[PDB]
């Protein structure tokens, strides 16, 4: 109830899920854009 | 005035403000912080995208990194504004037609800025931030990829832009003509058909053989406006990725005689 | 909306966020074993 | 061989033809939406449902959609409610495309530019449920901008210089803020008041009286303006009737 | 065939010229004297366009082209095999457009509504005339009008815009582009708002002007109104066409140099000229 | 003679006159376009 | 606690979180756009 | 004969006239565009 | 549509269409005598 | 015979006429475009 | 409408479509005699 | 057989006919675009 | 809309679709005899 | 089977048919774009 | 939609989807027999 | 199970289906873009 007294539960859940998905997608894209951590091309270390 | 921002509006404004500040600071630094030179060359100033050798990664700040940061922040701001105009329509218990029409412009913006560079592997041919720089990007894009006049989806985008202008010149003129009969109360006419809507439909029927309704003319307008940017985005995506020379494509497909 | 509903929501939220963070920590540990992401003085 | 699908077909052409298919479907849908008012087509002479149509008539007319109103009533589109076949006019020729000639006074008979749609006998309502269009007496809160000239007290004149009366009230719109109608006290038969659309009235600028000129009808036509049942509210049907009567002046004023 | 509400409006009168002769309908089309003239000019021009296509090298619709006479001909009428056909088609098209506008005027008179629609079509007619008559006349030859072809008029547009180095730098052309983009944006916004008010979602009640104003006030900060939006859209489209006409009049009749080079005056201003 | 019972005489006459005038103009323009039958230019046979 | 009588806690928290997240994202991007501090494409010091 | 019970004679006649005229004009133009069947240029066989 | 009038229209239409088809056939015969439009194996 | 209790005979005839005319026009245009079956140009076999 | 009129229309439709298909088949036979449209292994 | 209670037979038949004609036209054009299956051009196999 | 009419329509539709599929299969067999459309290991 | 209480069977079938047809068309066009599985051109393995 | 209507629709839907999936599996097996789409270590 | 009191099950199912299909399509297109995992081309390792 500490933080759910104010914020709507459904809105908080939807916003958190969307933000987490967008952040994960951005981090994965950034990793794919690097030579070392691109697991698809798999260049040498 | 009574602008409702909310959480999504605050986010979008912060992101867009950061992007605008980055772009403006880069433009002012390009003239060595001269207000006089900034005023002199404001149109010619631009923030260019990174070169092709950097790929989709983070280029150095002085070599396109600022462009990448500003572009990402602007894209996030625009997407959050789309979310805002979706949520405002939902809150007012109204339809999301405005959000889904803005989605087409966002699609074109992403195709020009992010999606096509993602397909091509680098940000070299992305649109720089500047009036004359982006005009020159337009010119050089068309010149490099054959002739954009010969792009069929560019043809369609131009046709739908002319159609949007034509449809608004028809609709505004018609509503002003029937404004003395209560035609400006369009939703009231939709809910209870009146002599204004009847006379507008009859005028267009007697003119060109067929007519619309007070709601379906707005459907026509919405679809024309959306299809302009949608077909244009499709043409931008297909340019270079699958067709390297639009003039040669037109020659192959009979649009022009073979040189 | 009410006190009991808020208590249930907080309990389930705590459980779900703990599962999410545990899975994320496991994935990060696996990625670190595969290839660390902190370069040394000479690099990678 | 970059974008080639076959020897001659390629990806750009395939996407173009996909868009052509989608656009044909979209035109079908848009015409379907166009046919939500006034359809099916009736015969010009007999009035029976009959028209030259093809195999697309199955898809031509969509199922009636329901508009939910804040008053609890519903409006269906298409409603299939046709006007009466018989009207107070006679064709000049027996052909279907021949025009109609009014039998008597077209302005009163409501044919041609004087014709109006049989709208609901209910005034437009604001968000709060109160009638949208009321005289300024019933709405003390609203006022005319100080930068503009109050039409109240200004003489009403026609295109020939004949004075029809004086403005005694203004009818405003509470939903969309604007002036809709002018209440004019006729010079002839004192005490009789007629409604006057605002959109059909231009102010004559510097005339030392700013006479509210009505180019639609002449002075003698003001006595035949349709009346309204209530003194503080106007229904949609009466509204249309008044606007239609005023709009027919350009064609039937000199007749 | 008639609509459910057309018989009471299909009345006599309203013709500008011709009287009762042409006051009749053929199907949904109102004929009128100017409609008869429109059909005359349309048939003549279409037949001559097909004749030019037959005279041409290909029957492909994209490659069909009717070309104006050579610049060497000046303003003199050319032989029919050397641009005279283009001139005849041009003037027949002008007649067809004028007759269409006057037919719209007759329909407006019959229905007792305003003439805003023919007035707005007059701007399209004026743009076409400026492109095929006014600009070549002030330029000194009929050869500067665009050829009547699906692709060759686009090639004319490209060549004319590259004659001045870069047409993107034409100051009136920038304003025309701005107004053309704004007309599409405003059309999208207006259609979207009207459709969102009429269709507020399943299980919801139709909204009104209050909600329409409140939505755009809340989102962007301000609104225009119910008729202000239509007036703004009409003015935007007509201003885009007018500024396009102005840029085309400037490009070649008045200004013959490079539009990118025209912008040096901004960099030569006294408060920045270093 | 029943074609006049089918079509109004004045409207039919006006439409036929317009059609015939358009046809004559089109054929004359075609002849002018051709080289053999351009009587104004008068090219040799 | 005087500050929270003037500023609404919900609005203050929402604004502060947005600003902090945007600032952190910008700083991380700036670091990624530098040769020395790019951890995903690490080079020599 | 029942075909005229199904269709309006006047509309049928007008539509047939317009369609046949347009078709004949198109066929004549197509002939005029060919080398063999252009009777106005008279190319030899 | 009255049967008598429809049959009168048919009796006029049949004669008119037969005359039109006969004129077209005569014109086509003359055109074929002038230059046939069916090429042989070697063309024209 | 049961199909005409589904579809209006007049609308079926009009649709058939339009569809057949357009299809025949398209096929004739394709044949004219081809070299073997262009009877007007008469290319050799 | 009613099966009587429907069957009359079906009879007339069947006769007309049979005539149409016979004309089309005769035309196609003549076109095939002129130039067949099915190439062999080596083409035409 | 309940599919015909779910769907209007008339609408289903018109939609199916339009879909089949468009699909057949698309496949025919695809075959014409091929060298092997172009019966009009007749390229050797 | 009803049950008997739906069953009649289903019967006629099944017969018509069977005829259509038989004709299509016969045409496909003819086209396969002319030129098969499944390449081998070495192509055509 | 309660998914059919959740969703209208008619709309579900229409949308599913549209989605499946579009997916199949996309997959076929992708196969045509590839060289190994282009059955019309039949490139060697 | 009543429970019996939903159950009947579910039964017919299950039958149709299994027929569809069986046909698709047969087609994919034929395509695999023609040319497999899973490359080996050395490609195709 | 209270998450289904928070969210409409029909909307949740529709959104999940759309999101999952879009994600699967995106991942498949990414794999097609990559050289190692393009099963249609089969580049050797
Ligand atoms: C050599 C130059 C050349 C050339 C000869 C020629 C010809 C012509 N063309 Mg073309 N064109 C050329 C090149 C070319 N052409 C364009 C496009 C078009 C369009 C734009 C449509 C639109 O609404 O854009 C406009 C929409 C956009 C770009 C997207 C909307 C943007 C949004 C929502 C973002 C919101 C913004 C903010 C929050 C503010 C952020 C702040 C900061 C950055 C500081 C269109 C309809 C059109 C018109 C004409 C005509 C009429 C002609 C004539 C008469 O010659 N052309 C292409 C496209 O796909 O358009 C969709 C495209 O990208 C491209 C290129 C490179
Ligand atoms: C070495 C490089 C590498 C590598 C080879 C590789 C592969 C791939 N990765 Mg990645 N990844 C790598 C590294 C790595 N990766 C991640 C994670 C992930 C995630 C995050 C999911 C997410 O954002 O959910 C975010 C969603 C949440 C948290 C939803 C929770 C729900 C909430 C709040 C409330 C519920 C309300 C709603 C949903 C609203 C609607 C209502 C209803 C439906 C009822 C995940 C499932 C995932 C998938 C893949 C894919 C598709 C690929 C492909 C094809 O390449 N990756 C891990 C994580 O977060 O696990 C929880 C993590 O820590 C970590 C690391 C280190
Ligand atoms: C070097 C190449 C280049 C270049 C880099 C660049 C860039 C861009 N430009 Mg430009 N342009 C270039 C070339 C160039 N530019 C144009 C014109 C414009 C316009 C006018 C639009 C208008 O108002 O049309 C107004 C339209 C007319 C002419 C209306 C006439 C129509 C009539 C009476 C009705 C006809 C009716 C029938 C026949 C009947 C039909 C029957 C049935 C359907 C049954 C305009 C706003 C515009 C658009 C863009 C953009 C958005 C871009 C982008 C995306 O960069 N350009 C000028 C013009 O036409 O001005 C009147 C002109 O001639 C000219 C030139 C030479
Ligand atoms: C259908 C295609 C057409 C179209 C449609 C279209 N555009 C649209 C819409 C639609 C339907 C909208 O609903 C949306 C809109 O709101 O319109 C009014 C929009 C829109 N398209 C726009 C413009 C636009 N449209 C264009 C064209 C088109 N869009 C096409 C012609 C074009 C071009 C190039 O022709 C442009 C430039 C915008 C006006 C608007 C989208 C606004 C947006 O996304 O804004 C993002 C937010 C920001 C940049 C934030 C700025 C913040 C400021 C710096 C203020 C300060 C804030 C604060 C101080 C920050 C906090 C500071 C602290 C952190 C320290
Ligand atoms: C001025 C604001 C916009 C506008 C408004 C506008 N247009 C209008 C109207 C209005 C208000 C009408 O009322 C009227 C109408 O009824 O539309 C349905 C119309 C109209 N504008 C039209 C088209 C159109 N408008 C355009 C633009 C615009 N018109 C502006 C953007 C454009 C372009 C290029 O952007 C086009 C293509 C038509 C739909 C219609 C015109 C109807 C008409 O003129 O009918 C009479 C003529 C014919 C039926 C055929 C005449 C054929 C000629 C004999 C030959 C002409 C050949 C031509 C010169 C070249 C052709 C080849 C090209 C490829 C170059
Ligand atoms: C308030 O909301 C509003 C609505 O409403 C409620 C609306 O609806 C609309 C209107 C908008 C829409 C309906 C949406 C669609 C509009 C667009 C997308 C804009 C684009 C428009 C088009 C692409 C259509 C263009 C079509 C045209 C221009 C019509 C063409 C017409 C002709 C060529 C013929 C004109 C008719 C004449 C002159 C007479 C009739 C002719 C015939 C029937 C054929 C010939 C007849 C005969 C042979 C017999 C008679 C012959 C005579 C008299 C002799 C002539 C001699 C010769 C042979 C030449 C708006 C704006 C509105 O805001
Ligand atoms: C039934 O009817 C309906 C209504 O009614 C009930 C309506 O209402 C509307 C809604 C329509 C309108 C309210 C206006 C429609 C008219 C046009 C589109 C043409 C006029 C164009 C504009 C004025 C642009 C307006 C667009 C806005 C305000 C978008 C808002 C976006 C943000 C707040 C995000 C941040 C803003 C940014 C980044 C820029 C936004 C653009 C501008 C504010 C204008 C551009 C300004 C500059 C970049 C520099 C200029 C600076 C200014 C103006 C300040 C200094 C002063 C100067 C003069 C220079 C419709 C459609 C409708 O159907
Ligand atoms: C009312 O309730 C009833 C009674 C109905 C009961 C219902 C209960 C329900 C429905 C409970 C549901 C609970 C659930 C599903 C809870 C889910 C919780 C989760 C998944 C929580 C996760 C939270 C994650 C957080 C807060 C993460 C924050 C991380 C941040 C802000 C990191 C930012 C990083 C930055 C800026 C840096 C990025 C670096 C670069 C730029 C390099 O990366 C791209
Ligand atoms: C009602 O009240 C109760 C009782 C409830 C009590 C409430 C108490 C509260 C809420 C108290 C809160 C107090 C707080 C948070 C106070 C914070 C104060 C701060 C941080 C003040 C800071 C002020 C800073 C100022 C004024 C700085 C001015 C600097 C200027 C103008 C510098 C300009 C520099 C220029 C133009 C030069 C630039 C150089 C470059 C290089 C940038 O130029 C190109
Ligand atoms: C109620 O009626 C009363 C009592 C008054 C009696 C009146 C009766 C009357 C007047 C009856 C009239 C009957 C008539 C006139 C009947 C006519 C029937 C005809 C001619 C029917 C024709 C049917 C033809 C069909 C269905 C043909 C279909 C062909 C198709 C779909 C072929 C498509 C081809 C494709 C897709 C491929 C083309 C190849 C290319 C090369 C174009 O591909 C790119
Ligand atoms: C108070 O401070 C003031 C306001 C005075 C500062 C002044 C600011 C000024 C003057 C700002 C504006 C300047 C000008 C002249 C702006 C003009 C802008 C124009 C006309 C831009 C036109 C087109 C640009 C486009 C279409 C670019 C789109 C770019 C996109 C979508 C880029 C996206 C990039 C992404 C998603 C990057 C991804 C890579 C990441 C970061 C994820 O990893 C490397
Ligand atoms: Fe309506």
């Amino acid at each position: 109830w500490r933080i759910w007294q104010l914020f709507d539960p459904r809105q908080a859940l939807v916003g958190l899920a969307t933000f987490l998905f967008v952040l994960a997608l951005l981090i994965h894209f950034i990793l794919l854009s690097t030579e070392r951590f691109n697991w698809l091309e798999g260049a040498s270390t | 005035g009574p602008i409702y921002l909310g959480t999504t509006g605050v986010l979008s404004l912060v992101f867009g403000f950061f992007a605008i500040e980055i772009i403006g600071f880069n433009l002012l630094a390009s003239v060595n912080w001269s207000p006089m030179e900034f005023g002199r060359q404001f149109f010619w100033l631009g923030l260019e995208p990174p070169a092709a050798e950097y790929g989709l990664g983070f280029a150095p700040l002085a070599e396109g990194g600022w462009w990448q940061i500003a572009g990402f922040f602007l894209t996030t701001s625009i997407l959050l504004w789309w979310v805002r105009m979706y949520r405002r329509a939902r809150a007012l218990k109204m339809g999301t037609h405005t959000a889904w029409a803005f989605a087409s412009a966002i699609f074109l913006f992403l195709s020009l800025g992010f999606i096509r560079p993602l397909l091509m592997g680098n940000f070299s041919e992305s649109v720089p931030f500047g009036i004359f720089p982006h005009l020159e990007w337009t010119n050089s894009f068309s010149l490099n990829y054959g002739n954009f006049f010969y792009n069929p989806f560019h043809m369609l985008s131009i046709a739908f832009l002319y159609g949007s202008a034509l449809l608004f010149a028809m609709h505004g003129a018609t509503i002003l003509a029937v404004s003395r009969l209560g035609g400006d109360r369009e939703v009231e006419q939709i809910t209870d058909r009146g002599t204004a809507a009847e006379r507008a439909a009859l005028f267009w029927r007697w003119t060109m053989g067929f007519n619309a309704t007070m709601e379906s003319i707005h459907r026509w307008a919405w679809w024309f406006a959306v299809l302009c940017t949608f077909t244009g985005a499709i043409g931008i995506l297909l340019t270079g990725t699958v067709v390297d020379n639009w003039f040669e494509w037109g020659v192959k497909h009979g649009l022009a005689p073979a040189p | 909306i009410t006190e009991g509903e808020a208590k249930e929501f907080h309990k389930i939220f705590t459980s779900s966020i703990l599962v999410f963070f545990g899975v994320a920590a496991f994935a990060h540990l696996l990625v670190w074993i595969w290839r660390p992401w902190v370069p040394g003085p000479n690099g990678y | 061989n970059k974008g080639d699908i076959t020897g001659y077909m390629d990806v750009a052409q395939v996407v173009l033809y996909a868009f052509w298919i989608f656009f044909a479907g979209l035109i079908i849908y848009l015409r379907r939406e166009d046919r939500r008012e006034g359809y099916p087509l009736e015969d010009a002479i007999s009035g029976k449902i009959n028209s030259l149509q093809g195999l697309g008539s199955v898809f031509s007319i969509a199922r009636p959609k329901i508009f939910k109103l804040k008053t609890g009533a519903t409006y269906a589109a298409p409603n299939f409610k046709r006007d009466a076949v018989a009207i107070k006019a006679t064709r000049t020729a027996p052909t279907a495309g021949a025009p109609f000639e009014p039998t008597g006074n077209p302005m009163t008979d409501a044919v041609g530019p004087a014709a109006y749609a049989l709208r609901d006998e209910l005034p437009d309502l604001t968000l709060g449920g109160q009638p949208a269009i009321v005289p300024l007496r019933v709405a003390p809160t609203f006022s005319v901008a100080a930068e503009d000239t109050d039409p109240r007290g200004l003489p009403v004149v026609d295109r020939k210089g004949a004075v029809a009366g004086k403005v005694t009230d203004l009818w405003i719109d509470r939903a969309s803020i604007a002036i809709r109608y002018l209440e004019v006290e006729l010079a002839a038969t004192p005490g009789r008041k007629v409604l006057l659309p605002f959109a059909a009235t231009r102010i004559n600028a510097k005339t030392k009286s700013k006479t509210v000129t009505v180019q639609s009808i002449l002075a003698r036509h003001f006595a035949n303006v349709p009346t309204i049942a209530k003194t503080d509210s106007i229904t949609r049907r009466e509204e249309d009737k008044v606007m239609a009567y005023y709009s027919s002046g350009y064609l039937y004023s000199d007749r | 065939a008639l609509l459910s509400f057309e018989r009471k409006y299909r009345v006599r009168g309203g013709t500008l010229i011709g009287g009762d002769l042409f006051d009749f309908w053929v199907g949904p089309f109102y004929v009128g004297f100017f409609g008869v003239t429109t059909l005359l000019f349309t048939v003549l021009g279409t037949a001559l366009i097909v004749w030019g296509a037959a005279l041409g090298p290909s029957w492909t619709f994209w490659q069909i082209s009717i070309n104006p006479p050579d610049v060497s001909y000046g303003l003199a009428m050319a032989p029919m095999a050397k641009g005279g056909l283009w001139q005849i088609i041009t003037f027949s098209a002008i007649g067809a457009f004028v007759s269409w506008a006057l037919r719209e005027v007759e329909i407006c008179r019959k229905l007792g509504i305003g003439y805003h629609i023919p007035f707005a079509f007059g701007f399209a007619i004026l743009a076409y005339v400026s492109l095929v008559v006014i600009r070549p006349v002030m330029m000194g030859a009929w050869g500067y009008g665009f050829p009547y072809g699906f692709m060759t008029h686009l090639d004319w547009v490209s060549n004319t815009g590259y004659q001045y180095a870069n047409f993107h730098y034409n100051p009136a052309h920038m304003l025309g582009i701005t107004l053309f983009f704004t007309t599409c944006l405003a059309l999208a916004l207006h259609g979207s708002l009207i459709l969102s008010a009429a269709n507020p979602g399943k299980g919801e009640v139709v909204k009104g002007p209050e909600h329409e104003n409140t939505y755009f006030q809340d989102t962007i900060g301000y609104s225009v109104g119910t008729l202000g939006i239509h007036r703004v859209g009409l003015i935007l489209a007509l201003s885009a066409v007018v500024w396009s006409i102005i840029c085309m009049i400037l490009s070649g009749p008045i200004y013959t140099g490079s539009w990118p080079d025209w912008w040096l005056w901004w960099q030569k201003l006294p408060f920045w000229n270093h």
